[PDB]
């Protein structure tokens, strides 16, 4: 449903809220030729029938989709009695969400002629994903990978180079998301004319907040019809964890113009909002220009970018996407934190209960979500973004309960 | 009426010589080491001082000007050090402006920093990744407290965004960057004729006295670093010699 | 409707092809209660619209199916011109066919009473779904695994655990599957009154190989579906690796009655089928009673089992399922040894031509399906099972891709 | 006709006494020393010798068998190696079945190793994982080679199951099994008059002379492996005092 715009579409520049000027693009003018590029290719191919039928086809017999919509009955005890569903982006191919935003990049980055893709990944989902497409399509791809999230991550990691995609180890900075993605950003800098950057959160410049999360409202299109069939009605919240913000405006964006849906985003409190070693943009950040946007971010008294800490390595990022600065302020979004300790019960919780392991990113989701239902009670319907499987955090995982 | 910096350029082609724009990061080694070192460019022979605003992840810095700016940092450099800076190179009869990221000027407020800026004596106000589609709140600031606003053009810049880049430019236009560089002088001396500075890692007497032959100004930063992080000492003499090769024209 | 008992079932006692055929029940009479058990519970349930809804449901909404049908457009060059389709069996629950069994069975253990579930496992793909369903039905769950297979599946070893159930670590012989599955039938004998053993694979006494093939028939049924759809025509061959044979029996068995279609297995031959360190049941054993069935087996003069050897812990396995016996005697089904260094290739030709890490048991069939392409010729549509994703063998697949040292 | 075995019982149940019946691993620790172990429990009193064939996959097994027999095996025993046995125990006058998995059975040939069997001197096969349901050639073979068949019966089998074995068997009925064993017994003389051996785990004459208040024959195996390991001095002392547990008076 790429081929037709929303009433939620930010202006020609990529400002979201008229006056409050959320998104635009905070690059150097060198980057602004690429930039461009990128913009009317993407303005070019979205109403491209072929471009469409090769992103259905590859998203129906490649990844997967649609992915299913399951009630976890075993959870509704621990919920309050609510009824959580599950919107299964565990079972795509790669294992995450995502691969929705890779598949619609890649192939335009073909269509651009573009013959080098770069991505920078934190949890390396986006890292593996970008890696699977640039092996199908046959383009040359390097990825740059906090030196941190290469140990603890450590799967993935040999998963991208298994794929045939270089992995270059950052250790500048907090040597996780962020400064992997400095290190791509100067990359495209100076290699812009044959590169393509596929960027793997809705945050950027524009038009990446935009584009990315039109590749991923097929989630939330796909739960809006899957709710109702199954529940006979439309939710009462849909939840999901919020790094960048790519998963949680993708499964929102269907919903926004439901007034009875609850939206509420959970990002990663770390060891807790007050002891400076979290990750909650929202609950602690402040307005400003970072990574191409203007929208929240941790950050000091004069400007300086606050390092992030999370147990989650997807989420461990200080910064978030424009387009969910503005739903905050509009009143139509509400975020809360979710600490270390309350993702990983949830985590316990959903591998006893469900017999699904996720990955920590998406237990923050769960962990709201079994919050949310207490305080919405008995019999209410919530759908949670299962962002992605646990198979590269079943080291950590096992550590944290003693299983080793 | 006219620019902050246009007496500046106007002195130099009386010359018959390029403006000799040196930077320096604020904070490195130390606060006061900085601004002696700063003092001692414009003693050296500095037309213009290029004062850095230190950021946490400065994407467009090479590695010289990133680990000093970073070690800064760690010595607790704050955005007020670099308007003590400008108010003492002002003092000691130099011409400042400030180089820095968009996000501390946010932070510190638009209009207040431009006010700010310019009660220290400084002259104007370099954005590497502002570009003028979102300079709303800095043109405006920039008219209302009379200082010079420096954008970057780029080998890349389409010829659409080059003219809008030199047309919101005041003072000079940040040629930032084989043949490009004179290339996109040329580009824009062709649409106007508002001084072009060139910066492109220049290290020796002879790179300044090359650009100055097409650039009204020559831009060194990362050897400037490298020398004082030599010593105060070193830094004089490579500044004398880029003094001298700007004269070359 | 439903599948009812076709003409490919075996008789009431096991066997296949004859009252004193393949199969049959080679056990301990300490086992015939709960065999019967099982037996009439499964026989009562397979006819049961209710059940086969609940199947249905946790199929369709928890495991993701169905499965798409992807065209390996650039492997066509490697396999003779031909046109290779991949049934991504991959993309399920737990990464793996065995999902598909392992509900089926954990719904009738849950119809049956029994509240403790045991099980083998080699690749730990079954041992992570057994797991995943006890977790997702409130069962005690106890695994059983070869030392040697804990060592280079150790990522599933970790998984079975998060999931609550008990990973026992079997010490005894090759210490690989055909171990575990000694100490899981001991585990059995002792427990016959109380647990449910869940195997996983199409072999063992009756009814396991039928009501295993019966949970994996969902996967040659969709396929056969699929590839009318997308090449507009019945394959010419559907091919699969072969351990146990729950996965080729899954994917075979809706195309039995199609005469022109060929089917293709592929079992694990190791270093070589001439070195002694194989899996090639088929190609180098021979008909004999194993593991409660009568089946072909590695074995020496007297009868004792050769063990087995393969990079593949899901393959390494010295028997195979008895309808898969019956089927090579009748001549519908070609069984053929594969190569580690076969599979190896064919999972970095994956890797890094579509982008799918498979697992190593699975590279094997894509290896052979190679072989069949360049026999078949241009054109010839060849539908493979991918039956697992290779997460737990990215270890093992970076070591011998020099990607660590 | 009369089972080979029945003169045995019918002796043993004329001395009021129960038949001490033997189990050992051929091969272990070797063959010959196996064959002198064997020996020395007929000449110690064992009624009838059961003689293990070691089987690479033996799940029936408790670990004391388990890890002799996987011995046996690595010493290189070989099917053969147990008819000689049975010769060996033929010529010192004992009365000896052979107990083994049936696949090196179906190896050597059903008919062939009864054929063998019988010629060796043996009376009779336990058949541990053969049920009646699969024995049909087990059963022609065992008519015309006039050789035993002694089936399982276990505590959890049905009442037809139980009949059905029962009805199968020659010789004895094996009664494999803290009241389960002879209830069981109860249940196999419900039905037939068939002699009823257990095994029980036996270490001692007192768990000997337990089993043999009711059941026709003491099956000992496991305890006798042990006493074998230790030396065969302790298997002679072992074996005397369980030979004087079946006995009652
Ligand atoms: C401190 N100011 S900076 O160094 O010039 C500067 C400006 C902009 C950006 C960066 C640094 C890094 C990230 N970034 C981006 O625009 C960006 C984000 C996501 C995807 C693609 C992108 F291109
Ligand atoms: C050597 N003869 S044995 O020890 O008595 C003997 C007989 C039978 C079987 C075993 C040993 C191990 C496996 N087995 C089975 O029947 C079986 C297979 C798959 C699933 C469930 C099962 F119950
Ligand atoms: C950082 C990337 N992942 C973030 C992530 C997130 C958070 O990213 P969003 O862009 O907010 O959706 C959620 N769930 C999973 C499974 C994730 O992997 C990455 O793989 O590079
Ligand atoms: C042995 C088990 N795996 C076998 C296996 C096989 C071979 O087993 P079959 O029963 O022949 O399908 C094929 N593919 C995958 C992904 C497998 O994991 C196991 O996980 O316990
Ligand atoms: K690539
Ligand atoms: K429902
Ligand atoms: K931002
Ligand atoms: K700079
Ligand atoms: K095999």
């Amino acid at each position: 449903a790429i081929a037709e715009p929303t009433s939620h579409d930010p202006d020609s520049g990529g400002h979201f809220g008229g006056p409050s000027g959320w998104g635009g693009r905070y690059v150097p003018e060198a980057l602004m030729a690429v930039i461009e590029e990128v913009t009317a290719a993407y303005q070019k191919e979205r109403v491209s029938q072929d471009f469409l039928d090769d992103l259905d086809r590859l998203q129906a017999n490649y990844a997967g989709r649609p992915s299913p919509l399951y009630e976890a009955t075993r959870l509704s005890q621990h919920a309050g009695s609510a009824r959580i569903f599950l919107k299964r982006e565990d079972l795509n191919h790669t294992g995450s969400h995502k691969i929705n935003n890779v598949l619609g990049q890649a192939l335009l980055a073909r269509r651009m002629g573009k013959t080098r893709v770069i991505a920078e990944t934190g949890a390396g989902q986006h890292g593996v994903a970008t890696a699977t497409a640039c092996a199908l399509l046959g383009l040359d791809c390097v990825i740059y990978m906090g030196g941190i999230d290469t140990a603890r991550q450590a799967l993935n990691v040999a998963r991208m180079r298994l794929l045939g995609a270089e992995v270059v180890a950052v250790q500048t900075g907090s040597k996780t998301l962020k400064d992997a993605i400095n290190e791509a950003f100067r990359d495209w800098v100076a290699n812009a004319d044959n590169t393509y950057y596929c960027f793997g959160t809705a945050a950027g410049p524009h038009p990446f907040p935009t584009m990315v999360r039109d590749f991923q409202r097929i989630i939330g299109m796909e739960a809006r019809v899957q709710i109702q069939g199954q529940a006979g009605r439309l939710p009462d919240a849909v939840v999901a964890c919020v790094g960048g913000g790519s998963n949680a405006i993708g499964i929102f964006h269907a919903f926004l113009d439901d007034p009875g849906v609850r939206l509420v985003g959970f990002e990663a409190a770390g060891d807790g909002v007050e002891t400076g070693r979290h990750a909650a943009t929202f609950t602690a950040g402040s307005p400003g220009a970072f990574h191409g946007s203007f929208s929240y971010l941790l950050q000091d008294e004069d400007g300086q970018t606050i390092e992030s800490h999370s147990i989650s390595a997807g989420l461990d990022y200080p910064g978030v996407g424009p387009e969910h600065a503005w739903l905050k302020e509009a009143g139509r979004v509400d975020y809360r934190p979710i600490t270390d300790s309350e993702a990983m019960d949830a985590f316990g919780l959903l591998c006893r209960m469900e017999g699904i392991i996720p990955a920590i990113e998406s237990a923050h989701a769960v962990a709201g979500a079994l919050k949310l239902g207490v305080e919405l009670g008995r019999g209410a319907v919530i759908v949670v973004n299962l962002s992605g499987r646990g198979d590269k955090d079943v080291e950590t995982a096992a550590k944290w309960f003693g299983l080793l | 009426e006219a620019s902050r910096l246009g007496p500046v350029f106007d002195s130099c082609r009386a010359n018959n010589r390029a403006a000799l724009i040196g930077y320096l990061p604020t904070g490195y080694p130390d606060v006061p080491a900085s601004v002696a070192a700063m003092t001692a460019l414009v003693e050296s022979g500095c037309d213009i001082i290029e004062v850095g605003v230190p950021y946490s992840d400065p994407g467009m810095d090479g590695p010289t000007i990133a680990r000093a700016t970073e070690a800064a940092l760690r010595g607790g450099v704050r955005v007020r050090d670099t308007l003590a800076a400008v108010e003492a190179i002002s003092i000691a009869g130099g011409r400042a402006v400030v180089m820095t990221y968009w996000n501390p000027v946010l932070r510190y407020g638009v209009d207040a920093f431009a006010r700010d800026l310019a009660a220290a004596g400084g002259l104007g106000l370099i954005t590497p990744d502002l570009i003028p589609d979102e300079a709303q709140q800095w043109l405006a600031a920039s008219e209302e407290h009379r200082l010079d606003r420096i954008f970057l053009v780029a080998p890349s810049s389409t010829p659409e965004r080059l003219a809008a880049t030199v047309e919101a430019s005041r003072g000079f236009v940040y040629a930032a960057s084989s043949q490009a560089a004179p290339e996109l002088v040329g580009r824009v001396k062709a649409v106007s004729d508002i001084p072009v500075g060139v910066g492109l890692g220049v290290r020796s007497r002879a790179q300044a006295a090359q650009i100055a032959q097409y650039a009204d100004g020559v831009i060194v930063g990362s050897a400037l670093v490298t020398a004082l992080t030599e010593g105060l000492p070193r830094l004089r003499a490579l500044t004398g010699e880029l003094a001298a090769g700007v004269r070359l024209g």
